[PDB]
């Protein structure tokens, strides 16, 4: 879980300040469409010399074995990044890329920055990829990790991550025709099929205010409009 | 009384049908397909997913050869490179400049996230189809009854004895080979288990991928170590699963050709929505009064009080009539582009019943039948 | 005049998980095509306890008009930055790109630093917008703002920013016909109309040696080469 004590690892690019540094990433795991990254550092977070804590870390510096509170030692990808949970050799944090993770002290010895290029995994959901959770409505499948403080790695777990939306589709039901006035701010996959007594296998990519007319039998249609899961009507308005 | 009606494969709109036999007491009949699940047997062929390359540390023999052979565990490939590093040059300063040998090994595994962020290659064998057919008989509006569509057994449920003559997805919109990504489902055909593919789906294969016991093709191609450094270089063709993510159709769930909400993993087609569904409904004679009321409905007229252009249920119309005896009439539209909202009509001696209807026509024109008399309505709107 | 009091405000990223900063940027105006920035901070710059100064600012942090020197609280990109003018609640400064401004105290282990990613905005001022200042060309009118205060917000103004220039439309005279061989080194908008009886209504974006031939009636034509307002030639062999 948080067994044994931290160690150093070779930083691929560091200053002349250090190189044999702490906080030198081994792996990062993604597939998140949230802004979180699961990080495996040489240094152990969630463990100080006192054993298990929730907001303290420990590190072998290659010069000293010491622990601190997370403050002076900040993770960044340009700007600071705030961790969420610690599981020993693994960190789970909010810090969106994870592709490169740069951990540096701008308080602790010299001006240290280690930047690490290391393993990542990321995947489309099957509509559009995103890594921003706003507060805009509907969510889509994503990956996240557990917040284990006890049983080393935080296991992968499915989760729901908010996706960017855009001005909602003006649906107009009409006679045998349902026109979908769409107004994306962001590329949306419009996948449709009619419902009721018809069904259309129709993918189209949309972006910018457009109209897309579809047949309907008087029995609606489903339209999935990217960054949303199915939005469907079965109206007799159709 | 058996009444066989044809319901649009539609969810949410109850489809009105008549148990009609005037001079008894016709029975209110509404059938709603709440859900249809085509559930086929899924035989998992293999997991395939985004690999993570694992490179073991290279076995270097200074002043001796290093031997390795190909191994079938994932797409493990090694290559023996001889005379790799001279003396006073190379990544190791080996005394022997020609007997220094590096074996460069690497292989692919599944990603840690593969378990939930992995795809599943499925063979599809014959299923069962359940259909949740809500058949109402008697002046209510709901019952909801499970019934086998596939040839198994007739629904001997008390809500009405249902035989569902083949649904408009009495088989799922599935091929024999289906990819489930566990997010979105695609009908996609791939090679049978035993051989992977590099730069297309099935880059890792294994009945269940564990990280080993896989048969893969990722086209791992060892390169000779660059001089002056210890390194284990390799090239590879595109990750074939990832290539498939970059070269797959529209999410079949969202474009299904039968209007089915195709759902993952145990593949099944939920809530199909194309065509119309034969429904055989046993509404017993017991749900009519046996010639003790006589619905003989005569002098019937339809006046539409209001109607709205092609609407959900914007139709308001009234049927004035004379009946010999009071009763209960199913007021229906045998269409699927029109249903009557009501499905009861209060027969009385000088009875008048205002019913709400739906049509999808420009001017809502629906045929209503009560017990004995039927009309088609047009009027004030 | 300025009189809108200093305040503290939450800034997304400071320290590690620190966010309880003063001096935090709320809004930015980047109307300039130069690398100067107009900043709206919670803290009031250009006012100490003595009132209006030119090299002091004030902030709260447990205070209400407490002041320090503009070098103690130092602006930075990833190197120091010196402000130029204070207009109370608004700062205006030179910070190398004017697209990243970080106002920070790098005093002690608690290191509050707010950063807002500032912007440079280019908008029509000729008949086209134009690029950031370079070695090439000469200054032209640009969108901007005042770079000294009134003794609270700085007001918009047209000032002068170096335009990227490259060879202007190299006119080649022919029998009452002008082919314009134009050789940008940068995205320039070529607008034309004839000033003869004819007209040449042509907007086109050009980059690099190209030709654009125009008709004339022997009575001139205009070519605007965006970043300038109309340039006109009249009945040469035009």
């Amino acid at each position: 879980y948080k067994l044994a004590r931290p160690y150093i690892a070779d930083c691929p690019n560091c200053g002349h300040s250090r190189c044999d540094s702490p906080i030198a990433i081994e792996e990062v795991r993604g597939d998140a469409h949230a802004g979180v990254i699961r990080i495996q550092t040489s240094a152990m977070f969630g463990l100080k010399t006192d054993g298990v804590d929730l907001a303290y870390m420990s590190f072998m510096n290659g010069k000293t074995q010491k622990s601190i509170k997370i403050d002076n030692l900040h993770v960044r990808t340009s700007a600071p990044c705030s961790l969420v949970s610690h599981h020993g050799y693994y960190i789970l944090a909010q810090c969106p890329p994870g592709d490169t993770v740069t951990v540096g002290f701008h308080d602790g010895p010299n001006r240290h920055t280690c930047t690490v290029a290391h393993k990542v995994e990321f995947r489309p959901v099957g509509r559009e990829k995103y890594r921003h959770p706003p507060e805009h409505g509907v969510e889509l499948p994503c990956n996240r990790y557990t917040h284990k403080r006890a049983d080393v790695p935080f296991v992968p777990v499915k989760a729901k991550c908010i996706a960017t939306l855009a001005p909602e589709p003006l649906v107009e039901h009409k006679h045998r025709t349902l026109i979908l006035h769409l107004h994306p701010d962001h590329p949306t996959l419009l996948t449709t099929r009619s419902l009721g007594s018809d069904a259309n296998p129709t993918r189209q990519w949309i972006e910018r205010p457009t109209t897309v007319n579809f047949t309907v039998t008087g029995e609606g249609l489903e339209y999935t409009w990217g960054n949303h899961p199915p939005k469907r009507v079965w109206a007799q308005e159709s | 009384y058996e009444h066989t009606a044809v319901m649009p494969n539609k969810v949410g709109i109850p489809y009105k049908a008549l148990v009609e036999r005037p001079g008894y007491a016709p029975v209110h009949l509404q059938i709603q397909l709440v859900n249809t699940r085509i559930i086929p047997s899924t035989n998992l062929e293999y997991i395939t997913c985004k690999y993570k390359t694992k490179v073991p540390s290279p076995v270097v023999k200074c002043c001796g050869a290093t031997q390795c052979t190909s191994k079938p565990h994932p797409d493990y490939q090694c290559q023996v490179f001889t005379g790799v590093y001279p003396f006073m040059w190379g990544g190791a300063y080996c005394f022997c400049d020609t007997e220094n040998t590096q074996m460069s090994e690497a292989y692919v595994e599944r990603s840690e996230e593969c378990s939930i962020d992995h795809a599943k290659a499925y063979k599809v064998h014959t299923g069962t189809v359940q259909a949740m057919v809500n058949i109402t008989y008697g002046s209510v509006s709901w019952r909801s009854a499970d019934v086998y569509v596939n040839g198994e057994t007739p629904a001997k449920i008390g809500d009405a004895k249902l035989i569902i003559g083949p649904l408009s997805s009495a088989w799922s919109p599935f091929d024999n080979k289906v990819v489930v990504y566990g997010h979105e489902v695609y009908n996609y055909d791939f090679p049978e288990y035993g051989t992977g593919k590099a730069g297309s789906f099935g880059d890792l294969q294994s009945r269940t991928s564990t990280s080993n016991d896989l048969y893969a093709n990722t086209n791992l191609k060892l390169q000779r170590p660059q001089a002056g450094i210890v390194h284990t270089p390799f090239t590879q063709a595109p990750s074939g699963f990832e290539r498939w993510k970059r070269d797959k159709g529209a999410p079949l769930n969202d474009v299904a050709p039968f209007g089915c909400s195709i759902a993952l993993e145990p593949l099944r087609a939920e809530n199909c929505a194309v065509g119309s569904i034969p429904i055989s409904i046993d509404i017993p004679d017991a749900a009519f009064t046996r010639i003790s009321e006589t619905p003989t409905v005569s002098d019937l007229e339809c006046k539409i009080t209001e109607c709205t252009y092609a609407s959900d249920f914007g139709g308001i119309a009234t049927v004035a009539y004379k009946s010999s005896k009071a009763g209960n009439c199913p007021i229906h539209s045998p269409s699927g582009v029109a249903v009557i909202k009501e499905n009861d009509v209060t027969l009385a001696e000088s009875g008048s019943f205002t019913f709400h209807f739906s049509t999808a026509n420009i001017h809502p024109a629906f045929k209503l039948q009560v017990c004995t008399s039927a009309v088609t309505c047009k009027g004030d709107c």
